[PDB]
């Protein structure tokens, strides 16, 4: 009766701005640095800004003979989301800034390009069964670890002016077949161009990408994925691991909102 | 004694720039927040001409740390505390790696951590009740590691009361708690003879609260203290980022058990506060710990309560203002415009990660001690999180089984799935039986984990290993 | 059971000139 | 709860026959029909939607015994169900 | 052999099968197998059996199977009788 009465009384008692937020990242990253606070409402960029006194870490104006937002050779320098806005003397970068202004300690100038690459390899174990994900087919995509760092990187970065390799897929990779996936990696359609949230953008430029989806009927499908892995030799890397990247995968925090579009690409259910 | 000073560093002010400050009570300061009288010891003449402008970070240098030992207090108690002096950009692992074996202290299993106000708080009976009995039963069982600053205000007083509480009546006797503080250099208030050159050790600090005019004393009631410094003077904090990134490193990778990685449950609990209070749940948010507030504290926990499931859109400035005059009724005076708007931010960080915050109803939901807000989230931030795998999941049913809750233990079957084998749960039910709650039990065995193979020659001599000390 | 029924009634009962 | 057959027949036994397709067979191919996908072909799968509606479509035959919340005795309950359904309607 | 096996499932059916055996003249039909909830049709059948007040079989448990489908079909052939009809397990 104790309980049953408990069991009882509890179901007769009943019968504004979402925008961008990772691209206002507080505690910059490499930098000791730290934000006023540019609440929700504040987003927008007609808002009057009260306390804006942003910081101005450059480790400058490298603007002589580099047009910005132009037509400047194959260089990628016109932002593919219309014309640009300028405020008095310096311009704002769409959808937001991050806190770093002109090029920074990086590479050179430009855009910090990025090129994921993708392959799969059918799993063996006798002859190559697959195991099927819970609801539809889950295709082994994998990814790889750059040789010191903490999280896991595709050979991507910025394309290199006329060679479209960001100095990483040609090296420290499988050697003899640089050429053959040069030609498949600018065949494709894309995930997503423009500007992106990350923590690891810059005022005066940002994040044109290119991607290619593409999947093998076999694990030796010519050279792309058997041929490839036979010639791969690193012999440096202190520690090796190989899974299929599910929702374990712990890559960065810009890349979980590319894929919650791009999943799209297959039109699996992940 | 010969490791420190060699692997432990110390930040300090190189160079002086007297900008017109008064320091309240006090004659004239640099900006270090020393005086000329005492700053280093050629810091006080000027390095020619570095610059007219005082932001610390460009002209700082690394000298060694000199106060390092174990206090012994003159008749609160009669015991040997360890403390260190710790710099800013000191990292975490040779942090841990002077915990392991040159302290003789043990891994931790659970790391429970605690924040509050400081010479901002008041008391209610039942609030205290709750904070007492969660604090003894979290810290008796297992070996929990509970997390807290040095300063014997408030609540952060009640924590270590509450501890000598247990401690004094105690069959282990000693000390069966490690209570570590966390406190900045800057804000001590005897520091004279906390400095020495290589060791003496005798660490005497006399709790003189009387003289202590504007910097509060360090506690009498840490077992360990950290005592971190950044090159300034009475400015607390400081130690935000630091203790969230220590308290981090010492969650995810202490442990190796499964060849792979072990993640040990981690909960920090927030009891009234301010501003400070404020940036310690960012800073913890944004590592990666879930965080839990007792919701009728005062002055902080109402707030985080009626905003932590609201959608973080509506959250705007103007119900900041209307969140100012209810719960910032005594910190309004410190409040100003620019340092109001300060509180919308933090709290939207906060927010929008749903998966490590929770609130804790005081009288309709989980009417009982904080045990149950704990394990709720760390299931809720442990298993049903992307990022956490398989393993961890035998020790939250080994924490669980501590905290006697067998309806939760039926909940979180229904989502996780143990295909490869039932005898996974043989080590989680051989501390069931020590613990000897019968419940635990009774589930693997209507589970269908057979009893057949479980009682093994060594298992059956560890069990015998482990009998009840108060039986005859 | 006598007070928690007593608690249990209380709800299920329900669930010209101003000059 | 028996597993592999039993929740397929639960879940079609009332259920109208129109409505089961065959798309709702590869969606019951899934959860409990893991291990034996394997020697499930094309040719092979399509014959488990016959059967299934024949025997549905004469409910006076088929019964379905829950576990947990309907008739939770032994099966002495759900044998006389069937044998009343069967015998005397 | 292809089976899975969990407790009150095995104890409902054990149960069942005890009560609606025991009472009356009930006739169990079955196939013939030492396999999974098929074995445990008989080991239930057993388990009965050792304890009971007329002892030797109270029970009339029927196998069907297919020649095709035996083992040790050798030795199982007589021209007219023998009748040892000797099958090692
Ligand atoms: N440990 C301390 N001891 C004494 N005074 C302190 C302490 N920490 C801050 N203060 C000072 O107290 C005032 C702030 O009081 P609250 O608003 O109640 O502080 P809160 O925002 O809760 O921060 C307390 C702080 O202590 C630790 O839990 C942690 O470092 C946290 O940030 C300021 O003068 C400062
Ligand atoms: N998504 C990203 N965008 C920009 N910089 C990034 C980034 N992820 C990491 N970084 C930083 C970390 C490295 O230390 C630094 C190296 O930069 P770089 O190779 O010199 O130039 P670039 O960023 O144009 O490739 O880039
Ligand atoms: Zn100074």
């Amino acid at each position: 009766i104790s309980n049953k009465v408990d069991a009882m009384v509890d179901l007769l008692d009943l019968d504004g701005d979402s925008y961008h937020v990772n691209a206002r990242h507080l505690l910059y990253p490499n930098c000791p640095v730290t934000r006023f606070p540019v609440p929700n409402e504040k987003v927008p960029w007609e808002t009057e800004f009260l306390i804006y006194d942003p910081p101005f870490y450059t480790a400058l104006e490298p603007l002589s003979t580099i047009q910005y937002n132009v037509v400047d050779g194959l260089r990628d320098r016109r932002s593919f989301h219309g014309p640009y806005t300028v405020q008095a003397g310096l311009p704002l970068n769409p959808m937001g800034r991050t806190g770093l202004r002109g090029r920074g300690s990086l590479s050179c100038f430009g855009p910090n390009h990025t090129l994921y690459p993708m392959v799969t390899r059918w799993r063996r174990n006798e002859d190559g069964a697959i195991c099927r994900k819970s609801i539809k087919k889950m295709l082994e995509v994998l990814v790889v670890k750059l040789p010191l760092s903490e999280h896991w990187a595709l050979p991507g970065g910025s394309r290199e002016p006329g060679e479209m390799l960001p100095r990483k897929l040609k090296r420290i990779l499988r050697q003899e077949h640089w050429p053959s996936f040069e030609n498949l990696l600018k065949c494709g359609m894309e995930v997503y161009k423009g500007y992106m949230d990350d923590p690891r953008n810059t005022d005066n430029a940002w994040i044109e990408t290119v991607a290619v989806s593409v999947h093998f009927q076999d694990q030796n499908d010519v050279e792309l994925n058997r041929l490839n892995s036979n010639l791969h030799a690193c012999d440096s890397g202190a520690s090796i691991r190989w899974q299929v990247v599910d929702r374990r995968i712990p890559l960065y925090a810009n890349h979980k909102t590319l894929l919650q579009k791009a999943a799209a690409e297959f039109g699996a259910h992940y | 004694s010969s490791w420190i000073p060699e692997n432990i560093k110390k930040k300090e002010c190189v160079y002086f720039v007297e900008s017109s400050k008064l320091s309240d009570a006090g004659k004239v300061v640099c900006q270090c927040g020393y005086t000329h009288e005492q700053h280093l010891e050629e810091a006080t003449k000027p390095h020619t001409f570095q610059g007219t402008q005082w932001d610390p970070k460009k002209h700082v240098q690394e000298m060694p740390t000199d106060a390092f030992g174990d206090i012994v207090f003159t008749g609160l108690s009669q015991k040997v505390k360890k403390y260190v002096r710790v710099s800013q950009d000191t990292p975490s692992s040779v942090i841990y790696h002077l915990m392991t074996q040159h302290w003789g202290l043990d891994v931790p299993n659970l790391l429970i951590s605690v924040t509050g106000g400081a010479k901002n708080f008041n008391m209610k009976p039942r609030l205290k009740s709750i904070f007492r009995r969660g604090l003894v039963k979290v810290a008796q069982t297992t070996g929990a590691w509970i997390i807290t600053g040095g300063s014997h205000t408030g609540v952060m007083k009640q924590v270590g009361e509450a501890v000598r509480d247990f401690s004094l009546s105690s069959s282990y006797k000693e000390g069966e708690l490690i209570t570590i503080g966390v406190a900045t250099w800057g804000t001590v208030h005897r520091r004279e003879g906390l400095i020495h050159p290589t060791g003496s050790f005798p660490a005497e600090y006399i709790l003189d609260e009387d003289g202590q005019g504007n910097l509060t004393c360090l506690d009498s009631n840490h077992s360990h203290f950290i005592l971190v410094d950044d090159g300034t003077h009475g400015q607390y904090g400081v130690e935000i980022p630091l203790r969230t990134r220590l308290e981090k490193f010492i969650s995810e990778q202490t442990k190796e058990r499964g060849g792979v990685a072990i993640k040990i449950p981690i909960v920090c609990v927030v009891l009234e506060g301010g501003p400070g209070t404020l940036h310690t749940i960012d800073n913890a948010t944004t590592n990666g710990t879930p965080c839990v507030v007792v919701e009728g504290s005062g002055r902080v926990a109402d707030v985080i309560a009626q905003v932590a499931n609201l959608p973080v859109s509506d959250i705007t400035i103007s119900l900041i203002q209307q969140k100012l005059s209810v719960f910032f009724q005594e910190m309004f005076e410190t409040f100003t415009e620019s340092r109001i708007v300060e509180w919308t931010k933090k709290i939207q960080d906060i927010v929008r990660r749903r998966q490590l915050l929770t609130v804790f109803r005081e009288g309709k939901d989980g009417q009982q001690d904080v045990d149950v807000a704990i394990l709720q989230a760390l299931l809720k931030a442990s298993r049903s999180q992307d990022h956490f795998g398989h393993e961890n999941w035998d020790h939250q049913l080994k924490l669980a089984v501590a905290w006697n809750r067998v309806d939760i233990a039926r909940s979180e079957i229904f989502m996780d799935e143990w295909q490869w084998k039932p005898s996974d749960l043989h080590p989680t039910m051989t501390a069931a039986l020590i613990s000897n709650k019968p419940e635990f039990v009774k589930l693997f065995l209507e589970n269908g984990v057979q009893l057949k193979e479980f009682v093994t020659w060594d298992t059956l001599l560890y069990l015998y290993e482990n009998l009840d000390p108060s039986c005859l």
